[PDB]
Formats: structure tokens, C-alpha cells, sequence
């Protein structure tokens, strides 16, 4: 249910400022976002590829040291290659 | 609970039941163009045309007059006739189901009362040879299927005859079973061109190859009031099934109009066993000829409902393959029907009826005249469909 | 609304058909219910 | 008098005038109705009524109002303008539960059909509230979805969904009709048990609480039956995916019972204890309707004084190892009790390892040794039938002189012996060796109006790698009758063919002189064909009936040799389905039977019969 992951976690990291648990919540959102988007309907893959960019940024601005970085690189290198398909 | 009432159902292995589903069996058999909603059992190529899941069902009321030099009577018959499934795969199709290969069926009585020492005979016979499909078929291109299967053939077939004299009270009941089982295969293509303008030429060839059948015979006579019957020693026959090449043609608009004829051919068959076997009947080989097509007013009609349903019609003419007192027996119909599409889905009700004369009432043989009133049902939905949004 | 009935789905648990029974009878007499339903109408 | 006439409709934007027009279903002409306006308006009686305000409500408009205005009277015929408030679309932005003192918020949250970012649709709010109402842990008239935050502006509208719990445990008094006599079934049952915190002593209030699991011990009961068991499910097994996880352990007695006649001797009866752990889970290809079903059952026959048809071991056990896989696809809908459109199809195979094959006996050859022959196990000489000695250990035979017959001394010759029949079939059925498949295809279709038809067709195979070791007694088919649920542990099926008596149509022992003559032993292929034509005269919650006619056809059949599968009992007739949630499924049937039953001399139609059944006896 990444649909619902996305709203419920956009509404934590804005209800509760400063908690301990952004960062996981950031990463979270991230991935909620990536699987999303690797499986989701043509017509709308650039869409979520876009948002799957922003949730990376947010989470690296936040820490830059995070320790999800070993997968959350790895994440991204999925988004990235696919969205050179939709580089019309 | 036979299938068929016929006295020619001795001979042979039986009168052969299928002949088609109720779509192309109304249509004499002429199975050219390549439906995407109906199965066509008997070309296995047919399969890899199917675009949604289908779940065919069918079941007929047969109603016959059998006459003869002496006199005449009437029968009637209700039975099952197919149960089969299509399944699209990709650029593939499989078929799977179950239809009736031939039926046994008949109850003759010679009443000789009424006069002491005179014996009376109650003969009766019943069973028949099922068939079990597996078919897949293959798109070698967007308008050209080929396909084939494995079929296994089974059944038995019961005939009885009891005797009683007019005096006695205990007569005597002989019985003879035979346990047939065997495979055959079958291949077929379908290829689908255009001619003219919005008009197709459709070519459909099939050939079903030669099969082996083993029989396991038991007789065993029993004698009321005795408690130990006498039985003979058990016996095994082979059978062979000839082989059949069905070629069709036919031109027409796909959803408005088809035109078509079928030619059947048989090869050499042995389909005399122990109980059967007579000097007065032998074996030639079968051939069928028919004409068919139907006619749909607009399959795109918004203000009448008539318009939408497919008619169908058609001719046969049967050389069934048995010479009975130097006499062919020949078989001649004809079929009417009408395919009800149910709004909102591919599904559709089949209704047909068919009538003709199969038999002569020269030589001392016996005329039969059938009225068959059939109805089918055809469901059709999509699977395999991928739901993303994960 | 507790009362109607719905099909499975996607979120609904999957229901084991090759297993022996579970010693409970489908859409039967249901003896506390009734027994609730006449307590509520006294 | 007044008529209508000029219905017209304000404010629809998203339908059109015609779509309107077609759900109202009002003529110009027709009598003025003002209840039947306000039904197809919005009916309040039912939440899944056919009315224009449920066609907007359920596609996200949640403001959406529908009010019908009179405009004009003149020579008695009245107009209306239907007025529709569209509003904007509104989706779900926080969903939350409260109430919940003794239950997880995962176990709520992950059966709540209302998903944030959706959206809003009565029927998800609707289905929610069954599924929160299916647990057990809440007050079942207390499950209000209330409506918080509500920003039209915005578009988006939080849910909180108010609970009150009412304890998990659970007491279970179930009865039942089927296969002509009554079953009742007694259990109590957690349903909202933790083997997590299983070895923890310090949480144990009425049993470990927490997860959705679900421990019961029930007990079921019939004429010929009684089973006791203790069961542990996991609907969620991993915590990803809904996975089914249960096992069971049970211990049941069948005596032997006449199902002709209804008489049951307690001087014959088996004990069977069985042990079944199964997975079952919803396959994501090739599409979401698929579910997978795996089981692994042992199981223990112990037999006592059980001597009856083509059980010749009376005295001995059986045990059974075996391995059952299932594929169902399931698209039926919306209402189970009445299906309108859809179709089922499952195939399973429950299969047994292949002894046979590794164990080098041959079961042809067991009544031809010493071991297997009737012998005098006595140590004191006696007298046989024929007034010779009888010296112990010599092998005897059974002879009859005069009237009365008797064992008679063979002496050492073995090979003149009687073969021990007992000795034999325990060897034989030491440990079931079988394999079973059963294929079932049902459905259903809308032919016009109401009226909706229903195809059925099954199918059933039960046989033995090896023919020399035989098919086993036990997993066999009965057809005819009213027929019954699988409640009995021994794998007994009973098929409905309606127009013939309970188990009428299963074959019976041919041999006569066999001194069995005329038992049912159980048939190992069957195949039934039915069609029904269903009309619903009342679909509510409360209480929903649906008239039905049908068409059936089907037979059984002994072995492999004998299947003629167009050789059937073919039946017709009528019938009334009532289901009510308290009182449950109740049914009455009238079919007529077309064919004689078997081993009847004259060749005459079996007639009329009534069948009554309560539950789902399928
Ligand atoms: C694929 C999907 C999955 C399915 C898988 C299945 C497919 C795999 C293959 C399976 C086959 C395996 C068979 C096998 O092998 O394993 C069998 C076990 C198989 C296990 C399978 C496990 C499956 C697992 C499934 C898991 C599922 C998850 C057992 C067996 O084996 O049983 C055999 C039995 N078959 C069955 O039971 C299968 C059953 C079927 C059961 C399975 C059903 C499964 C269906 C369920 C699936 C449904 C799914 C939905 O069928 C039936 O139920 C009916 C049909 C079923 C209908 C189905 C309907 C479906 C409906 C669906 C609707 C939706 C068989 O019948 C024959 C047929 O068998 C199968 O078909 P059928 O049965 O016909 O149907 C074949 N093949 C098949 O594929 C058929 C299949 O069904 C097809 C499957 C269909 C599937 C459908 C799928 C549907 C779903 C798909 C949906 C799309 C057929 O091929 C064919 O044509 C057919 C075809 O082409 C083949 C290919 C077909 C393939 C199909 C392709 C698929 C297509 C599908 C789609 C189209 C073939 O025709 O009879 C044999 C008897 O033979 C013996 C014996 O037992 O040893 C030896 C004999 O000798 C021979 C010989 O040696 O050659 C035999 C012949 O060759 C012949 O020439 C003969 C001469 O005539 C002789 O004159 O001689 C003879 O004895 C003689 O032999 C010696 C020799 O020397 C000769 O001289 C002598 O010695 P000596 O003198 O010393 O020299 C002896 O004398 C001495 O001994 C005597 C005594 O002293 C001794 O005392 C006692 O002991 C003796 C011992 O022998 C005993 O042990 C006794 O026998 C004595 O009688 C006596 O009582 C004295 O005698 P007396 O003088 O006093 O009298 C004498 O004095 C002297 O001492 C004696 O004389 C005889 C005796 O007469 C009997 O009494 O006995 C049995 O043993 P066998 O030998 O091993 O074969
Ligand atoms: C009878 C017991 C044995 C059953 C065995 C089950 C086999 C499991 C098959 C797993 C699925 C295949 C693996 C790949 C899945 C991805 C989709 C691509 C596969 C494919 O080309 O077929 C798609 C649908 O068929 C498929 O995905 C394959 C269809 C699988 C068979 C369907 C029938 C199963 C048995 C149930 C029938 C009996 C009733 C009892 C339930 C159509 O893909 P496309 O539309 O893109 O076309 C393709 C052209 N590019
Ligand atoms: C023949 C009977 C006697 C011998 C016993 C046979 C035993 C069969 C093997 C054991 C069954 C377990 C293995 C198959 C299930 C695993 C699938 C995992 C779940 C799942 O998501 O399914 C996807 C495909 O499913 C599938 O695998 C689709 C096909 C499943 C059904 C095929 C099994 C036979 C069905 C017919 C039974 C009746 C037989 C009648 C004669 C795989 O996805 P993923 O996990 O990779 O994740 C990627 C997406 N989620
Ligand atoms: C001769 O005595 C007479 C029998 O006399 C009786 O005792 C009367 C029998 C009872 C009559 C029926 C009582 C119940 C009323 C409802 C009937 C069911 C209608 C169902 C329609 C919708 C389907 C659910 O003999 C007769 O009456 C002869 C009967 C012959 C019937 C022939 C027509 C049957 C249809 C032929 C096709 C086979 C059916 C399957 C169709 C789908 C294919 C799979």
C-alpha cells in the first residue's frame, strides 16, 4: 500500500517537527515512493520517478551521513537509469 | 439414459455423437473462419484465436421416428453433449475438455406371447466411446494458427439380450461388455486471407491420425433361477480407427456474413468386434459433405436486439460408412440455430434445430427421421490481466 | 452493515480449501446470536 | 389523481440528462409515487441501493445532495426538477481508530478498506465496518466511522473510526441440517491470541493477547459422529501479506451408519486422529483472483469391530501421510449468498507417497504364502466341523457339512488353506497409498433483469499407484440425496443430486453371494452437470430470498473401467433459499428424479422428492 505510505508519512514528518525518527521516516518515504514507481502503470512512471528524486534529496539534505546511504545509493541508480526511457 | 435409439448404434463402435459445438454444429459443421470467442474443438489450431477464457457447455433433446417394412415407432432421447475450456496464453491457446465419441443405444423387443412355446426377445444395448482433449495452438502469424492434440479415447459398450419362452418362467439374459481404451492425435491449420474488399477468405485444413483401440471382451449367460452363470473365457481385440483430413473453405465479412463448405474423409478403419460381427453389414469409407454460413443483420445495432443475434444455417450429407444389405446408409439434414449474445458480455446462448432422414427402408433396413432441438452455452471472460499501481 | 455479505479480496485473508474441516458449520443456525437478539427485545 | 410527466434534472455535470433519466426509471404518464421518487432518489433503507445519490457519493463526491422539487400542477400532472448538488471531490487524508484498549493498531489498521489518498467512497466506509465487525473484538453496533477535518476546500476529509471492545473470547453454537440429520457443533474460541508472548507468564489473562491469531476448541456431533479438536490460525502469516497459517488436532469417532435407512450400529465405529498444518495465500500472478492452498495431514485410523462392505479388518489401523496443493480462482460478486456475475474454478490433488514403489512386496502374491493363510493359533486339539483334529498350528479351511458349515484341519498343506482375507487387506491398507483430484467450475451470468444463471460443474477421481495393492476403503464418493459438508475426518464425500434419495445412486456390491450383497462401498469417480435459473425476491441484510430452478445431472462410478461419464441421473425441479444471519442458510428443494436408482428391476423414473437442508452443505 506505497500509495497510502506516502500521505501517511508526509503528514507524520509535518504533524511532529524535530523527532529523532525523521530520518527514518525520510528513508521510509523514499522507499515507499521507489517501489511505487517500479511498478506502476506507463502512463504515469515519470510522475513517481520524480517524486522517488525528491524523497532522495530531503533524505541526504537531512543527514548526509544516514546510515541507509548504502541502499538509498542504490535505490537511486534504479530511478536514474529508468528514467532515461522517458528522456524524450 | 442412452444417447442415442438407433438399431445402426450395433455396428461399428456406435452412432457418432459429436459433431461440433452448437455455434458450428448449426452451421453443418463449416468451422473456416477463426472465431475469438467460440472453441472449435475439432481443429486444434482454432485455440491460438481465442482472445478471452471460454467455458463451453452443451445439451440437446433428440426426438426420432424409426421406420421400417413392418411398422413404425417413436423415440426420444435428452443427453449431455461437451463441457470444454480455452485459455489464451500469450501467443498460445489450450483446450481442454470432455466429449462423446460415439453412443450405443437401442431397446428392441420381439413380443411372441399370447402362444405357448413361443420365445420372446428383449434386446437392448448401451454405452458408448468418450473422448478426453488436450489441445494447444500457435499464432505463426497474426491470421495463421496452427495447432494440435492428444486425445484418449475410453468407454464401454453393454449389449443384452434376454430370451423367455412363453411357458417357462426362468428364461435366460447373455450380456456382453467391452472395455475400449486408446490415443490418437490430431493436427491441424487455419489460414485466414482477403480477397476483396472487406471480404476474407477463410482455409481450414485438419488431420487426425490413425488409432488404435483395445478391447477387453467379457460374455457371461445367466439363466433365472440358477444361481452360477456361465461365463466364457475372456477375450481381447484390437480396433483401429481410421484417420480423418477435414478440409474447409469459405468467403465472407467477419461479423456480417459467411459462406462456407467442409469435405470429411476417412481412411481404413476395423471397428468389428466379437459381439458385432455379421455377413450382411460390412465397412466403407466415410465421407461428409456440407454447407454452411450465417448472417448477422449489425452486430452494432442500438435500436433492434434481433439484429445483434447470429444466425446460423446449414446442409449435410453423410456416407456414415456402413453398407447393411448391399445398401449404403447415407445421412442427409439440415440445421437452423441463432447465437443470443447476453447484453454487457462475449457470453452467448445457442439455440438450434436440426432435422433429416438417416437410413432407407429398402432392403428390409431401417429409416430414421430426427428432429433435435439443442441448446448451448458459450462464457466468455478475461484473465491473466496484471493489476499495477503497486 | 456487520450483517452484510461480502467476497474476499485482496485484503482479505485467503482461505485454506485442501484442508479436513474445522469442526464449524457455514452460514448455519448461530444459537448465540439468537439468543443475543432476544435479549434485546426485552 | 396525479401523473408524472417532465422529469428533468439541474446540476448534473458529471452525468448527463440521459444516464439520469435511465437510473430513475420514471415514464411520463406513470402514476404520481412520492415514496417511489424518494427510493430511486436516495434509498435510505438499504446502503447499497441503486439511487442516484449512491452513484455520486460512491465516486467521491461526499457532499453530494439530491432534492427533487415539484414546479409545476396543471391538468393533474405534476413535474419535477431533480436538483443535484455535485460539490467537489473529496479524499481520505487521515485515517485513525480510537477505542482500542486491548487490541494492536496493526491488527485494525491492516483490515480498513479506506485508504489515505483515495478517493472517498460509501462502499469502502461500508466494507470497512464489516471487516472491523468480522474480528469479534468490537461491539458490532458500535462501529461509527466519524467525519473530522472536513475541508471542502481542500478536497480531503480524515476518518476516525470509534471502537468499543467487547472482550476476544467467544462462545460457538452453531447447528445444522445436512445429508438428513442434524449437526451441531459446540466450541470456544480466542480470536485474538499471541503465540508470541507464548512462554511469557507475566501477560496471561485469559490466554496471551495481542496479534490476530486465533485459537479455538470446538467440539461437532452428528447421528454417526462426534470430533473433537483444537485449532490455531494466523490470518496474516509474516506480517506482509495476508497468509493464512492453521493447524488443527482432532480426534473423532464415526460409527458405522446407514444412510438409506438413518440407522446407526454403536457395536461398529472407527477412531480417526488427525494432525493438519496449511498454508494458503493470494497469488499476485497470473492475476489477484488466484489463491494457493497447501496442506500436510498424518492421520490414524483405528478400527473397531468395523466390519462393513470392503473392510475386512475390522480390528486393525491405518495410517495416512498425505500432501494436498489447491488452485482457485475466484471473481464472483458482490453478494456471496447471491452471486450475480463471476465465475470459480478450483483444481486440487491430495497425494500420497509411493510406497509401492520402494518397498519391495507384491501385493499380488500376499494370498498365496504361508503367512497370509488361515491357521489354528490354539495350543490344545480340538475338533473341526467335520469331527477330525485339529492340532495347533496346523492351517484349516472352512467347509460345510450338513446345514451348518465350519473350519476343517488342512494339516501342514498350505497351499489348500483359506486365504486369511483380514491378514491380506491390513497389509494392504497398512499406510493409504492413493492420490485424489477433484476439478469444480461454477458460473454465473445475468441472462435479463433480476434473473441470473448459474452453470455447475464437478468433478472427482480417487485412485492407487498400483493396482495390484488396490484402491483404498476410505476418501470415496457418495451421490444423491440432499447431500452434506466434509465434516467427517475419513475423507467421505457426499455429492447433492437432487430428485433421488440420500446416497441412493452410489454403487452397491454386485456379488450376491458375497453375504454383502447390496452395501454401499463407496464409489471412486463422480461427475455432476447442473444449470439453475435464480430470481431475487429479497436482498436485504436482514433476510435474503431467491427462488431457483434447476437441471442436474450426475452419476458415480466403482473404478476407471466403468467411467462413462455421459451415462448420467439426469433430475429437475424447484427450490427457496432464505438466509437470515441468526437463524442462517435455510433451504427447500422439490426435484424430480427422470431415471430409476440402481439395482431396481423395472426400468421406472425414481419420482418426486423433498429436500431441506440448513448451511452450506456443498
Ligand atoms: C497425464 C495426466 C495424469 C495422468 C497420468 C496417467 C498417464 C500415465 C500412464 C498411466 C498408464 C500406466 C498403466 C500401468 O502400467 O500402471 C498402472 C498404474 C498407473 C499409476 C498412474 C498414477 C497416476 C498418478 C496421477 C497423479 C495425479 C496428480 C497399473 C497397471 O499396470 O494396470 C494395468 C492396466 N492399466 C490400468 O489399470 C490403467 C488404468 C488407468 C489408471 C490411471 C488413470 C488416471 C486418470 C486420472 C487423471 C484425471 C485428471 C483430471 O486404466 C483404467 O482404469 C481405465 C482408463 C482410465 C480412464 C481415464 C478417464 C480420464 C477422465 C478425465 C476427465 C477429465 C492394463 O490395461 C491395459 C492398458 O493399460 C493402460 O490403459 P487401460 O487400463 O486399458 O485404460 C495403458 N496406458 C494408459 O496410458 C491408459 C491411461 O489410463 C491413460 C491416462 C489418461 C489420462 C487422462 C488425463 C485427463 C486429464 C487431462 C485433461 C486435459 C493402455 O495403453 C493404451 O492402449 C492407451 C494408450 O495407448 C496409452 C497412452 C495414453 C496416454 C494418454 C496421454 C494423456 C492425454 C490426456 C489428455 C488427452 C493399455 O492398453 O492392464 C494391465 C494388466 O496386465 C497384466 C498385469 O497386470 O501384469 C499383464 C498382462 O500381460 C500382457 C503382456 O505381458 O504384455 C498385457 C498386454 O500387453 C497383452 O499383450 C497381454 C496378452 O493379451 C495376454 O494374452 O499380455 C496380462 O497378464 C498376462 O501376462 C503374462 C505375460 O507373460 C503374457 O503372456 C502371463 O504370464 P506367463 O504365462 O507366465 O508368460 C500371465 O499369465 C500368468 O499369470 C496368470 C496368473 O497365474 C497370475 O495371477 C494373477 O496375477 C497377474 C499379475 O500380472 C498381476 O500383477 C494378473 O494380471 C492375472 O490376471 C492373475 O489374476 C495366469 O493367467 P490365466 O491364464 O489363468 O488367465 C497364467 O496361467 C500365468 O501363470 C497373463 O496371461 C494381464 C492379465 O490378463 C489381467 O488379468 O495382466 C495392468 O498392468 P500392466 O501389465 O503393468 O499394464
Ligand atoms: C492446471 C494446473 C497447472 C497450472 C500451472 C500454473 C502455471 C503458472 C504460470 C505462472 C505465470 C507465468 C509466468 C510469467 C507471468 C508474467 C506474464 C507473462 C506471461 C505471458 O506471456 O502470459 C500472460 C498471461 O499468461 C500467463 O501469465 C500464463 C498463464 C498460466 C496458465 C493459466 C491457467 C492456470 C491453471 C488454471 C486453469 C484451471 C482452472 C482452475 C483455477 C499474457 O501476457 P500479455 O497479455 O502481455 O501477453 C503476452 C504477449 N506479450
Ligand atoms: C501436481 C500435484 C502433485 C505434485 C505436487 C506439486 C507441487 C507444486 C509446487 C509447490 C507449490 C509452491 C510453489 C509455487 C508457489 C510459489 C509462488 C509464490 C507466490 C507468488 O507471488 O506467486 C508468483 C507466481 O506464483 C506461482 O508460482 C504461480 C503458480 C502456482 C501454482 C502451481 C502449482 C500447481 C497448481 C495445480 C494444483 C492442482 C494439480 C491438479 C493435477 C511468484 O512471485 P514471487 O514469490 O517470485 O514474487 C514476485 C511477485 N510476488
Ligand atoms: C414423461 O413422463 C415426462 C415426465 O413426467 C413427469 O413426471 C414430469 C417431470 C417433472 C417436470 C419438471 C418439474 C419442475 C419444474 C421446472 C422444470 C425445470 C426447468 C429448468 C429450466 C431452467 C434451467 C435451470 O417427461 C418429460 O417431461 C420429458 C422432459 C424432457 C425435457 C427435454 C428438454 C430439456 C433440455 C435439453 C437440454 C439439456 C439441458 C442442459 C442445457 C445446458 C447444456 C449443458
Amino acid at each position: 500500500d506505497y500509495k497510502s505510505a506516502l500521505v501517511a508519512f508526509d503528514n507524520f514528518i509535518a504533524d511532529f517537527p524535530g523527532t529523532p525518527l525523521k530520518e527514518d521516516a525520510l528513508f521510509y518515504k523514499y522507499d515507499s515512493a521507489y517501489q511505487l514507481a517500479i511498478n506502476s502503470v506507463p502512463s504515469k512512471m515519470e510522475e513517481r520517478l520524480h517524486v522517488a528524486q525528491t524523497a532522495y534529496a530531503n533524505l541526504m539534505k537531512y543527514k548526509s551521513d544516514t546510515k541507509y546511504k548504502e541502499k538509498a545509493d542504490q535505490m537511486n541508480a534504479r530511478v536514474e537509469t529508468d528514467l532515461q526511457k522517458f528522456t524524450k | 439414459q442412452q444417447g442415442t435409439a438407433s438399431p445402426y448404434s450395433f455396428y461399428g463402435i456406435g452412432d457418432i455423437k459429436f459433431k461440433g459445438t452448437l455455434e458450428y454444429r448449426s452451421m453443418a459443421g463449416v468451422a473456416v473462419e477463426q472465431d475469438s470467442i467460440h472453441l472449435n474443438i475439432e481443429n486444434p489450431a482454432s485455440y491460438a484465436s481465442l482472445m478471452q477464457t471460454t467455458f463451453t457447455v452443451g445439451g440437446t433433446f433428440g426426438t426420432s421416428t424409426l421406420k421400417s417394412n413392418t411398422g413404425s415407432a417413436k423415440a426420444q432421447r435428452t443427453t449431455f453433449d461437451y463441457l470444454a475450456v480455452g485459455i489464451p496464453v500469450g501467443k498460445f491457446g489450450v483446450s481442454f475438455g470432455l466429449i462423446p465419441l460415439s453412443s450405443v443405444g437401442y431397446k428392441i423387443l420381439d413380443d411372441n406371447t399370447a402362444t405357448e412355446g413361443a420365445v420372446s426377445s428383449q434386446l437392448s444395448g448401451k454405452g458408448g466411446i468418450n473422448k478426453v482433449y488436450f489441445g494447444v495452438g500457435y499464432k505463426i502469424k497474426p491470421h495463421w494458427t496452427i495447432g494440435a492434440d492428444v486425445q484418449y479415447n475410453f468407454g464401454k459398450i453393454t449389449t443384452t439380450s434376454i430370451e423367455q419362452v412363453t411357458g417357462v418362467q426362468n428364461g435366460t439374459s447373455e450380456s456382453n461388455a467391452s472395455t475400449l481404451s486408446g490415443a490418437n492425435f490430431d493436427l491441424g491449420t487455419m489460414y485466414q486471407t482477403k480477397i476483396y474488399k472487406k471480404v476474407n477468405l477463410f482455409t481450414s485444413l485438419s488431420y487426425t491420425f490413425s488409432s488404435n483401440l483395445n478391447s477387453e471382451n467379457v460374455r457371461e449367460i445367466n439363466v433365472s433361477g440358477d444361481p452360477d452363470p456361465y461365463a466364457y473365457p475372456a477375450s481381447t481385440t484390437k480396433l483401429k480407427l481410421p484417420s480423418r483430413v477435414i478440409i474447409g473453405a469459405g468467403i465472407g465479412e467477419s461479423r456480417k456474413w459467411l459462406v462456407g463448405t467442409t469435405l470429411a474423409f476417412q481412411g481404413e478403419g476395423q471397428l468389428t468386434n466379437y459381439y458385432n460381427a455379421m455377413d450382411n453389414v460390412r465397412y466403407e469409407n466415410y465421407a461428409k459433405y456440407a454447407i454452411g454460413g450465417y448472417y448477422i443483420p449489425n452486430y452494432t445495432s442500438f435500436t433492434s436486439y434481433l439484429s445483434r443475434i447470429t444466425y446460423r444455417a446449414g446442409l449435410k450429407y453423410e456416407k456414415i460408412g456402413l453398407i447393411v444389405n448391399n445398401e449404403s446408409i447415407k445421412d442427409v439434414g439440415m440445421t437452423l440455430g441463432a447465437g443470443i449474445p447476453i447484453p454487457g458480455y462475449f457470453s452467448n446462448v445457442n439455440i438450434g434445430i436440426e432435422f433429416g432422414k438417416k437410413g432407407t427402408v429398402s432392403s428390409n433396413l431401417v429409416q430414421e427421421n430426427y428432429v433435435n432441438f439443442s441448446v448451448g452455452f458459450s462464457f466468455n471472460d478475461k484473465w491473466f490481466v496484471k493489476s499495477k499501481f503497486n | 452493515y456487520v450483517d452484510m455479505q461480502f467476497e474476499d479480496d485482496r485484503q482479505s485473508t485467503a482461505k485454506n480449501t485442501v484442508m479436513y474441516s474445522d469442526q464449524t458449520i457455514k452460514y448455519g443456525t448461530d444459537f448465540v446470536r439468537i439468543f443475543k437478539d432476544v435479549k434485546k427485545l426485552l | 389523481k396525479y401523473y408524472f410527466g417532465n422529469i428533468k434534472f439541474l446540476g448534473n455535470t458529471v452525468y448527463s440528462d440521459q444516464q439520469l433519466n435511465r437510473y430513475l426509471g420514471i415514464k411520463k404518464g406513470e402514476t404520481y409515487n412520492g415514496v417511489l421518487l424518494e427510493k430511486r432518489i436516495a434509498d435510505n433503507t438499504k446502503p447499497d441501493g441503486e439511487d442516484i445519490t449512491n452513484l455520486y457519493q460512491n465516486n467521491g463526491y461526499l457532499f453530494s445532495k439530491i432534492n427533487a422539487v415539484e414546479v409545476k400542477t396543471v391538468n393533474d400532472t405534476i413535474d419535477f426538477e431533480i436538483r443535484i448538488t455535485e460539490g467537489p471531490i473529496a479524499y481520505f487524508n487521515k485515517i485513525y481508530v480510537t477505542g482500542n484498549d486491548k487490541t494492536n493498531d496493526h491488527v485494525i489498521y491492516r483490515e480498513l478498506r479506506t485508504k489515505p489518498g483515495n478517493k472517498y467512497s460509501k462502499e469502502e466506509l461500508v466494507r470497512t465496518i464489516r471487516e472491523i465487525g468480522q474480528l469479534g473484538f468490537f461491539d458490532p453496533e458500535s462501529i461509527k466511522p466519524e467525519f473530522r477535518n472536513v475541508d471542502p476546500a481542500a478536497g480531503t476529509v480524515d476518518i476516525e473510526y470509534q471502537l468499543v471492545e467487547k472482550g476476544s473470547s467467544q462462545v460457538e453454537l452453531q447447528g445444522g441440517y445436512g445429508g438428513g440429520g442434524f449437526i451441531g457443533t459446540l466450541g470456544l474460541s480466542f480470536n485474538n491470541f499471541s503465540a508470541r508472548k507464548l512462554f511469557d507468564k507475566d501477560a496471561y489473562k485469559p490466554l496471551p493477547m495481542g496479534d490476530g491469531q486465533k485459537v479455538a476448541l470446538r467440539l461437532q456431533g452428528s447421528t454417526y459422529f462426534q470430533t473433537y479438536s483444537l485449532s490455531f490460525s494466523e490470518p496474516w502469516f509474516g506480517g506482509k501479506k495476508p497468509v493464512q497459517f492453521s493447524s488443527s488436532i482432532s480426534y473423532s469417532k464415526q460409527f458405522n451408519y446407514n444412510y438409506s435407512s438413518r440407522d446407526v450400529n454403536r457395536n461398529q465405529s472407527f477412531n480417526i486422529f488427525t494432525v493438519q498444518v496449511g498454508l494458503a495465500k493470494r497469488l499476485t500472478v497470473p492475476d489477484d483472483y488466484f489463491v494457493l492452498s497447501q496442506s500436510v495431514s498424518y492421520q490414524h485410523y483405528d478400527l473397531n469391530n468395523y466390519y462393513t462392505g470392503l473392510f475386512t479388518f475390522g480390528n486393525g489401523a491405518s495410517r495416512n501421510l498425505a500432501y494436498t496443493i489447491g488452485l482457485s480462482r475466484s471473481n464472483k460478486g458482490v453478494n456471496p449468498i447471491f452471486p450475480t456475475y463471476g465465475s470459480e474454478f478450483s483444481i486440487s490433488a491430495k497425494v500420497t507417497p509411493p510406497y509401492s514403489l520402494f518397498n519391495n512386496i507384491n501385493y499380488g502374491d500376499l494370498q498365496n504364502q504361508k503367512e497370509y493363510k488361515t491357521q489354528y493359533t490354539g495350543t490344545t486339539t480340538t475338533t473341526g466341523i467335520d469331527g477330525q483334529a485339529i492340532n495347533p498350528g496346523d492351517y484349516t479351511k472352512t467347509e460345510t457339512v450338513n446345514g451348518q458349515s465350519g473350519t476343517v484341519s488342512v494339516g501342514s498343506d498350505y497351499k489348500s488353506a483359506d486365504t486369511d482375507v483380514g491378514k491380506v487387506d491390513q497389509k494392504k491398507y497398512n499406510w493409504l497409498e492413493y492420490y485424489k483430484v477433484k476439478f469444480k467450475a461454477d458460473w454465473y451470468t445475468k441472462i435479463y433483469g433480476k434473473l441470473v444463471l448459474r452453470t455447475l460443474t464437478e468433478f472427482g477421481f480417487l485412485g492407487a499407484y498400483d493396482q495390484s495393492r488396490g484402491v483404498v476403503p476410505f476418501e470415496r464418493f457418495y451421490l444423491g440425496g440432499d447431500g452434506m459438508a466434509n465434516y467427517s475426518m475419513d475423507g467421505r464425500e457426499t455429492i447433492q443430486l437432487r430428485g433421488y434419495p440420500n446416497n441412493s445412486l452410489t454403487p452397491i456390491i454386485e456379488d450376491r453371494n458375497s453375504s454383502r450383497y447390496g452395501q454401499q462401498i463407496g464409489a471412486t469417480i463422480y461427475n455432476k452437470f447442473s444449470m439453475e435459473l435464480r430470481y431475487p425476491i429479497t436482498l436485504k441484510s436482514s433476510a435474503s430470498i431467491y427462488a431457483l430452478t434447476f437441471l442436474e445431472a450426475g452419476s458415480s462410478y466403482p473404478t476407471f473401467k466403468d467411467y462413462n461419464p455421459f451415462d448420467l441421473n439426469r433430475s429437475a425441479g424447484a427450490g427457496l433459499r432464505v438466509f437470515m444471519p441468526a437463524f442462517g442458510l435455510l433451504g427447500i428443494d422439490f426435484g424430480y428424479g427422470f431415471d430409476a436408482l440402481p439395482g431396481s428391476t423395472t426400468n421406472k423414473a425414481n419420482g418426486w422428492e423433498t429436500h431441506f437442508i440448513i448451511g452450506q452443505q456443498f
